[PDB]
C-alpha cells in the first residue's frame, strides 16, 4: 500500500522534477527505493486532501549496463518550494534522501525546473548579451588568465603583474581562489592596487579591463564591505565562491550586483567534493543550473580537453544548460529533462587551468563565441608577452573559423602561421615540441 | 561422537542466528523505508526468532515477499562473513581465557 | 624531486594540520599524492618557505590494501581569521579533483590555538545555555512534529503547544520549512510563539521551538531571525550546509548580540560525509560548525548502526575543550579549544522510548533528545511518555544502576506510574534470541 | 549491511552459546562421577546460558576449578570444530533457500493454475 | 601555604608573561610580593578546580648589582584577558598592583603576549611594508 509510487502519473508542467540513480541494498526492490526517497523529500510521515502536496516518484528504469543501478523520477508539486530560494529547493531534495540505510548510494543527476518555478528567480545579474554590451566585447570569445603564484606577494606587486597581463591584451585577471583576507594582502590593499592596473592599463589599451576581486568572505556583513568597496573603485567585475560560502549568501550577492550593475564571475571551489564519483552525490550539471538560478555571470565548466570523453558530452550538455532559452532533453549528452528558462539570461561557461596556447583552436570550435578562456600559468617571455601570445592565437583562430576553416584539421597551421607575425606566439608555440603517434610502414 | 554433532547443531544454531541478524537489517531498512510494514514486521516476529528456520516458513504464510527478501539478506551476511568467524570466536575464547585466568591469579 | 613532501617536518603548534585518506591511481607514488594535495592546496624571489604547505607524513590504512593515510601541515598566515569558508576554499576547493587519485576523502583537521582564538564559536555553548533555559542535571527534551505542509500555522501551533505542555523541553521546524505557499513563515512565527507563551505559563518551566530561519538570502534570514527574536523566541534553527558557512556564521555573531540560542540542523551532510572512500567525513564539518557558531547540532543517531566508535569522538570533539588523540575513536590529532565554548549534540530520527536508557548513558546530562513521531494517544500523552522515561533514567543512573543490563526493568517499573509510559512501551513488544535448549 | 557490527555479535553469541555447549561437556562426563553435582550445576545455571561472560563471573564467585575447567573445555570446542564452520552455514543455508524458493514456486504454480 | 608562587611551573606557550622588578620593604620576603603581585593582578581572594585562572609566579632573581631589588616573572592564562582589549590585558596587570604597602617601588619591565593572544588584534593599521607601497 505505497502511494509514494505512481507508475502512471504524467508529470504536470508545474512540478519540479528530478532523476535520482541509485544502487539499491541486497533485498531491496527499486520501486520500495524511489518511493522512499520520494516520501522523506516531500511529506514522508506515511480529515484532508494531502494528495497536492505528496511528492510522487512516477517513472524507474535501469541504467543501461551497469548492474544494481536504476534512475528514479520524482515529481514535486510548485507548493513545496519557496521562491527565489535554492537553499530551499537543495534542503528539499538532497537535504536527507542521501542517509538512507536502505541504499548503497545515491547520485541527482538532473532537475527539471519549472519555468512557473524560474519565474521566481532573478537569475544572472546581466548574463551573456548585457555583459557583451556593457564591455563592448563581440565576435570573439573572452580572454582571461590566473596570476600565479598566490600569496608571497605583496599587493603593489601582483597588481604589478595583473597591469603587466592586462596591458598585454587580455580582457581579464582573477584572484587565486584562496585568496580573501590574509596576514600579508589584506584585501583593501590587493583591491587599491589591481584598480590602478586597471585603469592605467585600459587607457594604455583604449580597451575595457576587468579583474575579478574575491570578496568570497567570513560573514554576509563583511563580503558586502568589499563589493561596497570594490563599487567605490569603479570596478567592473567581482568574483565569488558560491560553493564555500553557500547559496544564500551567494542569492544575495548576485542581487546586490544586478543593483549596482557589477559582473559577477563565479569560482566553484570545492565542487570536487561532491560532483567527482559517478555512483554519489550530485552532480555538477545540477549545481550549474542552481548557479544560474541563484545568480551569477560568468561560471567555471572546467576544460573539455584536459578531461577526456564523457566528460566531453556531459559537458557540451550542461554548457548548453546554463546558456541557452530552450534544451531539449537529450540522454547521450547527459540531459535528462526538457528545460526552459523563461527569458532568464544564460550564464558564460569559464574553461579553466591546464591548458595552453596549442589548445586555442579546439577551444574556439567547442565553445564557441559566448565563453570565457582563462590562462593561468608559463610563457618563457613573461606576462604580457604571454598575453599577447594567447591574444593573437585567439584573433588569428576566430577568423580562420569565419574564413571557413577546419579548427580540428587545421588547428596546427592556423596557429604556426600566426606565429610567422607574432615572435612571442613563436616561443609559446616552440616551448611545446607535440607528439605523434605513427605506426610502422614499409 | 562429540565433535560431529556438537558442529552439526551449531551450524544450524548459527543459520538460525543470520536470519534474526537478517530479520533485524530488514527492520532497519524498513524502519525508515516503510513505518506501516515495519511496524507490522516488529510485532508480527516478537518471540518467534527462536528458529530460523521455522521462522520464514511462518513469514511466508504472512507476507510471502519479505519472507523471500529475509532469504536473500541472510544468504548475503553469510557469504560475507562465514569466512572470518573461526579467526575470531578461537581468538576472541583465547583472549577471553588468558585475561579471566590474571584475575584468579592476583584473587 | 619535490619540496612539497617533507618527511621530517615537526609540525610547530601554530600550523593547521589536515588528515586526508586517498587511493591513488594505478602508478601513481602515494609521496607525490600526498606532496601535490599539498602543493595544491598551499601555494604552487623565492622566500616561499614559510608559506608552502607540508606533508609531512604518509601511512598505509591497515588492511585497506591501496588506501593511505597523508598528514599535511599548513602555517597559520594561509587562513582569513574567523572565516570557516576560507578555511575550507583553502583545504577543500581543488585537491579532489586530481586525475592521479581515484577518490580522497578528508578526515580530520586539527585547529591550532592561535586560529581557535579568531573565531567566536557557539554563540553560548552548553554552560551558559542551561543557566539561560535553567534546565539542569539531564538531557534536554524535544520532538518534531508531523507532518510538514499541510497544516495551518494554527494547527501546527495547537500541535507544538501539545507537545511543550505534555513535558517537553523543545519542538522543531520540519527542516525544509521556510516559507511555502500554504505556510507563510511570519504566520509560523506568531502562532509558534503564542505556544510557547502559553505552555510556558501553565508548567513553569522554559519552553522553546526551533524557528527555522533558513532563507534565500542574508537579508531574508535576518529579518526572519530578528522578528523572532521581537516576540521573545528563545531559540531558532539554522540548515548551515545548504545555507553555507558564510551566511551561518553572520547568524551565529547575531545570536551573540542578541541573546539567542542557536539550533543547527545539518540537512545535506549525507551528500559529503557518507562514502568512506570519498568527501568530508562528518567530524570535520562539526569542527567548523563549532567554529563558525551554534549551540546545538544534530550528531545524528547513535543506536541504530563503527557508527558507535567514530560518533562518540566527535560528540567529544563539540563539547570538550581538550581532546586527545585516538585513532580508534575517529580522533587524528589531539585537539584544544582555549575556552571556546561547547556545542550540545543532538540526538534525532529513529528513536522511540525503548532507547532512552542507552541514549542517557551513551550521550549523558549535556545532550538533546529528540523524538520525532507515533503515540496512540496524541502528542500530549506522548510528550509525558518520554519525560518521565527520561526523569526515571537520571534517577536510575544517579542511584548507581546499570543502564545497559537494566535498562528494561528501569522503564517497565516508571511504566506502571505513568499509563502515558505503559501505553507507549505496550506498542513495541520485544525481540529477543534465544538458542535452542534443553 | 553494517557487517562490521554482524560479524563482533556472531562472535559473541557464537562465544556465548560456545560456553553452553562446555557446559553440557562437563555436566555429561560429571553425571558419572558426581550425581549431586552434576544436579548442583543443574540448579545453578538454569536459565543463565544466555551470556558467556556473565555465566563465568558468577560461576567464579563459587567455585573457581569449575569456572577454569569450562574455560578449557570451550578453548578446546574452538580450537577444533571451528574451521570447518562456514563451509557448513553458507552451504546449509544455500541448501535450504534454494529449497524454500522451490517451495515457493510450487506454492506459486499452484495458485497459478487453481487462478 | 602560598600557590601563588610555584618555582617548578614552567609556562605554557598560551601564558601571558610578565617581568616586574621591585624594591621590597624592609622584613618583606621576596616570594611574598612575588606572590602578592600574582594573586592580585589575577584572581586575588584567596568546589571547583580555579587552578587554570591563578596566575603563578614562577621566577625569582636579584638583579646583578642593585642591592635590595629582584625581578619577578609571572605567568597568566591566555583565558584571563579580554580579546583586542589592551585597555583590559593593562587593568588585569598594572590595574592594582603597584599600590602594596609591603612594596617600595614597582616597575613593569616587559611582557609576553603569547601568538595565541597577539591573533586577537588587528595590529597596525598597514605597518611598515604596506605603507611603503602605498
Amino acid at each position: 500500500k505505497l502511494t509514494y509510487y505512481t507508475p502512471d502519473y504524467t508529470p504536470k508542467d508545474t512540478d519540479l522534477l528530478a532523476a535520482f540513480r541509485f544502487s539499491p541494498q541486497p533485498g531491496v526492490p527499486a520501486d520500495e527505493a524511489g518511493a522512499a526517497i520520494a516520501a522523506e523529500s516531500s511529506t514522508g510521515t506515511w480529515l484532508t486532501d494531502m494528495d497536492r502536496y505528496k511528492g510522487k516518484c512516477y517513472h524507474i528504469e535501469p541504467v543501461q549496463g551497469e548492474e544494481n543501478s536504476y534512475f528514479a523520477f520524482i515529481a514535486y508539486p510548485l507548493d513545496l518550494f519557496e521562491e527565489g530560494s535554492v537553499t530551499n529547493i537543495l534542503t528539499s531534495i538532497v537535504g536527507n534522501v542521501f542517509g538512507f540505510k536502505a541504499i548503497r548510494s545515491l547520485r541527482l543527476e538532473d532537475i527539471r525546473f519549472p519555468v512557473a518555478l524560474v519565474k521566481t528567480f532573478q537569475g544572472p545579474p546581466h548574463g551573456i548579451q548585457v555583459e557583451r554590451d556593457l564591455l563592448n566585447k563581440y565576435g570573439r570569445p573572452m580572454l582571461g588568465c590566473t596570476i600565479k603564484p598566490k600569496l608571497g606577494l605583496s599587493a603593489k606587486n601582483y597588481g604589478r603583474a595583473v597591469y603587466e597581463c592586462l596591458r598585454g591584451g587580455l580582457d581579464f585577471t582573477k584572484d587565486d581562489e584562496n585568496i580573501n583576507s590574509q596576514p600579508f594582502q589584506r584585501w583593501r590593499d590587493r583591491f587599491l592596487f589591481v584598480a590602478d592596473a586597471i585603469h592605467k592599463s585600459q587607457a594604455e589599451t583604449g580597451e575595457i579591463k576587468g579583474h575579478y576581486l574575491n570578496v568570497t568572505a567570513p560573514t554576509c556583513e563583511e563580503m558586502m564591505k568589499r563589493a561596497e568597496f570594490a563599487k567605490e573603485l569603479g570596478m567592473p567585475i567581482i568574483m565569488h565562491d558560491f560553493l564555500t560560502a553557500g547559496f544564500t549568501a551567494n542569492t544575495t550577492l548576485a542581487k546586490w550586483c544586478r543593483d549596482n550593475g557589477v559582473l559577477l564571475h563565479i569560482h566553484r571551489a570545492m565542487h570536487a567534493v561532491i560532483d567527482r564519483q559517478r555512483n554519489h552525490g550530485i552532480h555538477f550539471r545540477v549545481l550549474a543550473k542552481c548557479l544560474r538560478l541563484s545568480g551569477g555571470d560568468h561560471l567555471h565548466s572546467g576544460t573539455v580537453v584536459g578531461k577526456l570523453e564523457g566528460d566531453k558530452a556531459s559537458t557540451l550538455g550542461f554548457v548548453d544548460l546554463m546558456r541557452e532559452d530552450h534544451i531539449e532533453a537529450d540522454r547521450s549528452r547527459g540531459v535528462f529533462f526538457t528545460q526552459d528558462w523563461a527569458s532568464m539570461p544564460g550564464v558564460l561557461p569559464v574553461a579553466s587551468g591546464g591548458i595552453h596556447v596549442w589548445h586555442m583552436p579546439a577551444l574556439v570550435e567547442i565553445f564557441g563565441d559566448d565563453s570565457v578562456l582563462q590562462f593561468g600559468g608559463g610563457h618563457p617571455w613573461g606576462n604580457a608577452p604571454g598575453a599577447t601570445a594567447n591574444r593573437v592565437a585567439l584573433e588569428a583562430c576566430v577568423q580562420a573559423r569565419n574564413e571557413g576553416r577546419d579548427l580540428y584539421r587545421e588547428g596546427g597551421d592556423i596557429l604556426r602561421e600566426a606565429g610567422k607575425w607574432s615572435p612571442e606566439l613563436a616561443a609559446a608555440l616552440d616551448l611545446w615540441k607535440e607528439i605523434k603517434f605513427e605506426f610502422e610502414t614499409m | 561422537m562429540n565433535l560431529k554433532q556438537i558442529a552439526k547443531d551449531t551450524a544450524k544454531t548459527l543459520q538460525s542466528y543470520l536470519t534474526y541478524q537478517a530479520l533485524r537489517t530488514v527492520l532497519a531498512q524498513l524502519g525508515e523505508t516503510n513505518p506501516p510494514l515495519a511496524l507490522w514486521l516488529h510485532n508480527f516476529s516478537a518471540g518467534k526468532v527462536q528458529d530460523g528456520e521455522k521462522y520464514i516458513e511462518e513469514l511466508f504464510l504472512e507476507k510471502p515477499d519479505l519472507a523471500l527478501r529475509i532469504m536473500t539478506v541472510r544468504e548475503h551476511i553469510a557469504e560475507e562473513i562465514a569466512e572470518f568467524l573461526p579467526e575470531m570466536v578461537v581468538t576472541g575464547i583465547q583472549q577471553a581465557n588468558m585475561e579471566k585466568r590474571r584475575q584468579h591469579l592476583e584473587r
